[PDB]
């Protein structure tokens, strides 16, 4: 057995340290999978970040692994830093990757293949989760913040990226022409799918209408992914694979 | 270098690129080299890939040792995805700036909406120095000049090493206490009601309002400063200028077209009907990036690729000076190495046995009329 | 003792057919004969084989993946969770006597990586580090704990 | 498919045999069921079987469609003895424009498509065989309603 | 006697009426009262009526369905199963007293043949089958079987 | 259109590039239905052998 | 050109002129193979009695 009380709470601390390494861990390669195979494509390039598809997009596909981690940790350890740990893990390893392959192996400009920011919405998932533990009212209130927060919470790092310039007599962004200048073989231009016009936009409400709609959108898949994190929860006891 | 690879009549008959010409072939870092040319879009468009709707001017290299400085087709900035017209003959200027020193093979590649990456002939550039005196200053209508190679660098650090440290110390906050064994057994034996009590919830509204509270101050001065902020622009130009060809007086229709397999050679038979008032004479044939000339009528002087370049790799049976009016048969043989080298025989295991090319007829006076082929490819065995 | 340092420490196939058979060959026949202290000792070393696990995943998921993004790992991370498989099968009690649903979706969901379905697969682990605690308070549950 | 080929498409039309042929699938069936008994485990069928049902279809049908890939050459175009056959034999409500074939794409390098195919449908035929026993298991109950 | 040699051996609304009455108004009352030498006798002949469903379903769903595709059986094999479907009701003791919902999903789906999704219905024979056989080993089980 | 004779006197010839000529009326029927009857025939044991 | 600028009711008013369709059709709209001639009103003021 176990000899005494401190050792004990000595070998479940150890326990505690290796746990948090391996979900951490598993979590950061299911989720940055997933991101990559779902979203990576408006993450790589700061002119691919556009304000209606980017916008729409990421959240809706980003809330997936933070519920069903959410939803476990809460459920069986009152943790309430599922959403944290999942965003946290990812953009370690974006931001790695970036560092040493994006601008190791080759050389694209950090202020180029910046990846997006999750924290201002892991943390709002996390809270209005933990307080009202009430998870149809944390996929109602926390799913809106997180969709909501999204580009206000990137406009501090892209807004100095919207600088207009006049680049050889048509007007360009600062992005615009970091994309132009900086060539990249496998991305062509024509492939960004970002905002280019409809007649049926009026006014200055782009990203607001597209915020509201990721949030909705990310209300629905968090009450899906709940569920789905419920059943990835299950201790069955198979008896014949 | 993505070439060799993609499919054998799909690079013969997609677009030709033709006078094709590089600034230079050596340059140092912040220097600029030019690459020029026309490309002609083949009329035979094959059916898996989209028309060229949506297309991009592209450059081929690995990573951005070069950066694309413009980019024109005809006489316009195309910074943008353009619209290519079918059979229609474009010219096309790209300016290139060094960035990294070494050997890089640049293409100029073409992007098409449904059909990927349209690789092209390449040349090795070298490029020497160091990658720190490289320079990329911007002037903005704001009114102030700054280097893409760090701007906004030290913002993005900062702001993202800030979300980062919120979320550990969030995650410290709540892994100080013991996380999971003990935390699981007290809420699976009866109600816990323990691990959650204050001043964590006070802390934990005072971490949202913070947040919330951060994220309205970040950007209300992202607001102030930079005040002036416009979309980002996109697009496809449409109304794009073609080169304004003359008519060919010179018409060629083939009569079947056959390779040896294996082989480095291409065989065919020709019917070239000369009109006008010149005497000519055929000198290269232009199939897919590789060129075969006729030394004894035409020698590339470009500085075209030797990997590429059959300079006497055109062997014509009967090359005698074409009065006009006369109309002859004649058989024309295209062997070179780059013909395997390039996997240009590899169409055989194509679902697709047809090809295109161009053909540059030249006569006394100098001038040279560009004609196009197509045909059947028939493999030979025996 | 308890945990060591274990911690800090063609061919694919090949490597996958000792490494599992090793494990297979040497089973423990008699579950039941287990002290306590003998069950706590070996069960570090079934965490420590998860924790190869998860270096094995963001090796292979995180580092090399996104890498063909900027253009081994998978067969790695394939033979590390089979073997742990067996391990933890044979070396430790309540585990065995039947598959663990969450487990087997663990080892064969990132082991047959489209990406995005299977990807979501790797989600399991929080049931199998679950089932893995309830084995943690088998012998050794206390006491402190729940005290 | 046999009986119909020989009594309707040979019989009622006259669509030649060697050209309305079916294709083999008894070597995907005796794997499938091999690698299902030994082996009990459903899941390892699930997924040892199905990679070699869809691996071993087009090796398995080779045996029969390889003399039909002869080249030909017919009036100046290179043509198969399958597309000759085709060309040749008409039929009325399938037109040559129908067949969804390998057309070619400049994203395939070399010589690889028929391997990636055959992956690609072992793959995705686990994923229909792992689908297709719960829909099974279900058709496989003893249900006792009462009230339809 | 036992199995005989049945087994050898407008109009399609009309000959359901008839078909699917007959058998119905001549329905058993008493249940109860059976041997099971009458109810083995009696159960042979309801596989029989399957045996003619069979017939029916491959001359429907095989022969002619792709005669159309070189370009009757469908109400013949809906009568067929409708008929037999009152024929084990009224006649099998131990399929009555509840509609067995696999042998009503096949009898409604090849009946209401989109076909794609339908003739996966037909599948439902399986459990039919496994439940005809719960009724063959009900009194006639053994010995023999089990021994 | 009206057409007289039979069938049994219709021919089908093509050369291919191999250097044989074939008639594609009958062109690789015996082969086809060797390989067809033998898995056929596979498939006939194994469910002999296991019924 | 409009023919009147105040009428009654039952009297017709008629619109003509000339609309150029541009070379550079915007990506993001469908190019008009399919279009329609309608008349922008608060609601059916005004019956479109002809149109060509
Ligand atoms: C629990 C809930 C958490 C909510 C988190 C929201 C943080 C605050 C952001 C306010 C933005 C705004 O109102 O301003 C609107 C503008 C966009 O306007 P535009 O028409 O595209 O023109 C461009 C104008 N620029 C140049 C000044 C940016 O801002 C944005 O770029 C973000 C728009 C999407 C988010 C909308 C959130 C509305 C409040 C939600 C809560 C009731
Ligand atoms: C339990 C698992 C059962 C596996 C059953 C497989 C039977 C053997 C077939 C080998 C074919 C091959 O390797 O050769 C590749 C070539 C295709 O090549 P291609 O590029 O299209 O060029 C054409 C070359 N010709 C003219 C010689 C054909 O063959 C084929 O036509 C079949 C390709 C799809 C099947 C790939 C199976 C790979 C092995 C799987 C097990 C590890
Ligand atoms: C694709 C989206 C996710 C779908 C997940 C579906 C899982 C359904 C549940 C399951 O695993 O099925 C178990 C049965 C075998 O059951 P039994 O052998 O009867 O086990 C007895 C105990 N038990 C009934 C409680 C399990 O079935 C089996 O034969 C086991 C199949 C293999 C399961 C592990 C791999 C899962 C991959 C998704
Ligand atoms: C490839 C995809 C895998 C499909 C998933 C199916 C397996 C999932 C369930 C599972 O792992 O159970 C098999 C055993 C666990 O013990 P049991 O399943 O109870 O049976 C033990 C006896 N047996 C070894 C012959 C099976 O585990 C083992 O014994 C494995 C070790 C022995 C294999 C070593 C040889 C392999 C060399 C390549
Ligand atoms: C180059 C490949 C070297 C792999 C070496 C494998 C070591 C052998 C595996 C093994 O059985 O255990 C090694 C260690 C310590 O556990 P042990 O106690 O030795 O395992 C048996 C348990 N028992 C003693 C009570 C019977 O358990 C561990 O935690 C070792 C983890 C090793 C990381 C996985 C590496 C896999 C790379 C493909
Ligand atoms: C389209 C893909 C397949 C979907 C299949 C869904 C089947 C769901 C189960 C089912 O049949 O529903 C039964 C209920 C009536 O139940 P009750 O009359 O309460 O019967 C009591 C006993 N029982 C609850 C165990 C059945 O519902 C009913 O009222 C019976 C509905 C008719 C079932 C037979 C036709 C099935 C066609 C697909
Ligand atoms: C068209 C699609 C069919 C929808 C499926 C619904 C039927 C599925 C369940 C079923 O077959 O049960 C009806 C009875 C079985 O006995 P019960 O349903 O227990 O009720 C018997 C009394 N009843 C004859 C008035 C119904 O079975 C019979 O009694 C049928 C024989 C009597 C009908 C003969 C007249 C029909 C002539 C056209
Ligand atoms: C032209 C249509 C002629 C249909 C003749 C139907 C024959 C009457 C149906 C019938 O009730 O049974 C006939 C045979 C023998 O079973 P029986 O014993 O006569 O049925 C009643 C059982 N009982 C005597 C204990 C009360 O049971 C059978 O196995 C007869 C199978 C007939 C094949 C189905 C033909 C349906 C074609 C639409
Ligand atoms: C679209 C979300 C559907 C969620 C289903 C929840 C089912 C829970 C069963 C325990
Ligand atoms: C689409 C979400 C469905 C998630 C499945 C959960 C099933 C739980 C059963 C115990
Ligand atoms: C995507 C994961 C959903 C898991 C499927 C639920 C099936 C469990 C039935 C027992
Ligand atoms: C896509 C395959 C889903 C299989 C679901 C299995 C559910 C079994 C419930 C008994
Ligand atoms: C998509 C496969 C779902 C099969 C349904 C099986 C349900 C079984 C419940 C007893
Ligand atoms: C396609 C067949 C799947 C059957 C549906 C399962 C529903 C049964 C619920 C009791
Ligand atoms: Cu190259
Ligand atoms: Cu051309």
């Amino acid at each position: 057995a176990v000899r005494s009380h401190a050792e004990a709470v000595q070998v479940s601390r150890t326990i505690d340290w290796m746990a948090l390494f391996v979900v951490f861990f598993v979590i950061v390669g299911s989720y940055h999978i997933h991101a990559m195979l779902t979203m990576g494509d408006w993450d790589f390039w700061s002119d691919w970040k556009d304000r209606r598809l980017w916008v729409t997009v990421t959240p809706i596909v980003l809330v997936t692994f933070p519920a069903a981690v959410q939803s476990y940790l809460w459920e069986r350890y009152r943790l309430p830093w599922g959403a944290t740990v999942c965003v946290l893990g990812l953009l370690l390893g974006e931001w790695i990757n970036r560092y040493f392959n994006f601008w190791g192996w080759t050389y694209f400009p950090i202020n180029f293949v910046f990846p997006a920011s999750l924290v201002p919405g892991a943390i709002i998932l996390d809270t209005v989760l933990m307080l009202s533990g009430s998870y149809l009212f944390t996929a109602i209130v926390g799913a809106m913040g997180w969709g909501l927060i999204f580009y206000p919470g990137n406009w501090p790092i892209i807004a100095p990226l919207h600088v207009p310039v006049e680049y050889n007599g048509m007007l360009m962004s600062i992005a615009d022409i970091q994309g132009y200048n900086y060539v990249r073989t496998g991305t062509p231009e024509y492939i960004r799918m970002v905002e280019k016009g409809t007649l049926r936009t009026f006014g200055k409400d782009v990203a607001p209408v597209s915020a509201f709609f990721s949030a909705f959108m990310s209300i629905l898949i968090y009450f899906m992914w709940h569920f789905i994190g419920r059943w990835f929860s299950n201790e069955r006891f198979l008896q014949s694979t | 270098h993505g070439e060799k690879s993609q499919a054998a009549f799909m690079r013969m008959r997609t677009i030709h690129w033709y006078d094709l010409s590089w600034s230079k072939e050596k340059v140092k870092i912040n220097e600029t080299v030019e690459i020029k040319g026309k490309f002609h879009v083949f009329e035979g468009w094959p059916e898996t890939v989209d028309e060229p709707d949506v297309a991009f001017l592209n450059v081929g290299m690995p990573g951005p040792v070069f950066i694309r400085k413009e980019s024109y087709i005809g006489g316009q900035l195309v910074p943008r995805s353009v619209r290519l017209e079918i059979g229609k003959t474009y010219d096309f200027r790209v300016v290139l700036k060094a960035r990294r020193p070494g050997d890089w093979h640049v293409h100029t590649m073409m992007n098409v909406q449904g059909g990927g990456p349209i690789i092209g002939p390449g040349k090795w550039i070298t490029v020497e120095g160091s990658m720190s005196e490289f320079r990329n200053p911007v002037t903005t209508l704001t009114g102030q000049t700054v280097d893409l190679e760090n701007y906004n660098e030290g913002n993005t650090y900062f702001w993202h090493a800030f979300w980062f440290a919120i979320g550990v110390a969030w995650i410290g906050y709540w892994s100080r206490r013991p996380i999971f064994i003990p935390r699981l057994l007290m809420v699976d034996a009866g109600r816990a009601d323990e691990l959650v009590s204050a001043t964590d919830r006070k802390v934990a509204m005072g971490f949202l309002a913070a947040t919330i509270l951060i994220v309205v101050m970040a950007m209300s001065s992202a607001n102030s400063k930079y005040p002036i902020t416009i979309p980002l622009q996109a697009g496809t130009m449409r109304g794009m200028k073609p080169l304004e060809l003359p008519a060919p007086t010179v018409s060629v229709k083939v009569e079947d077209a056959t390779y040896r397999v294996p082989g480095r050679a291409m065989r065919m038979k020709l019917t070239i009907t000369n009109h006008g008032n010149s005497p000519i004479r055929l000198g290269e044939f232009y199939t897919a990036s590789v060129r075969f000339l006729d030394s004894d009528v035409y020698k590339d002087t470009t500085g075209y690729p030797e990997d590429l370049l059959a300079e006497d790799g055109l062997s014509v049976s009967d090359n005698s000076p074409l009065a006009p009016g006369e109309t002859r048969t004649v058989d024309v043989t295209a062997s070179d190495a780059a013909w395997e080298v390039y996997r240009l025989s590899d169409i055989i295991y194509d679902p697709d046995s047809r090809f295109a090319g161009l053909l540059f007829f030249f006569d006394a006076t100098g001038n040279r009329q560009v004609v196009q082929i197509d045909a059947p490819l028939i493999p030979s065995f025996m | 003792l308890l945990d060591k340092k274990w911690l800090t420490f063609v061919l694919e196939i090949v490597t996958a057919s000792i490494l599992w058979g090793y494990l297979w060959k040497t089973r423990d026949r008699n579950l039941a004969a287990l002290t306590p202290r003998e069950e706590l000792r070996r069960n570090f070393t079934h965490l420590v084989w998860l924790v190869a696990y998860a270096w094995a995943i963001y090796w292979g998921a995180s580092y090399f993946t996104e890498q063909d993004g900027t253009w081994l790992s998978y067969p790695i991370y394939i033979i590390t969770g089979f073997a742990a498989f067996i391990y933890a099968k044979t070396r430790l009690p309540f585990f065995a006597k039947g598959i663990s649903l969450p487990y087997l979706v663990l080892v064969v969901g990132p082991f047959m990586i489209g990406f995005v379905i299977f990807g979501w697969l790797a989600l399991a682990v929080m049931g199998t580090l679950t089932q893995t605690f309830y084995s943690f308070a088998q012998g050794g549950l206390g006491q402190s704990l729940c005290e």
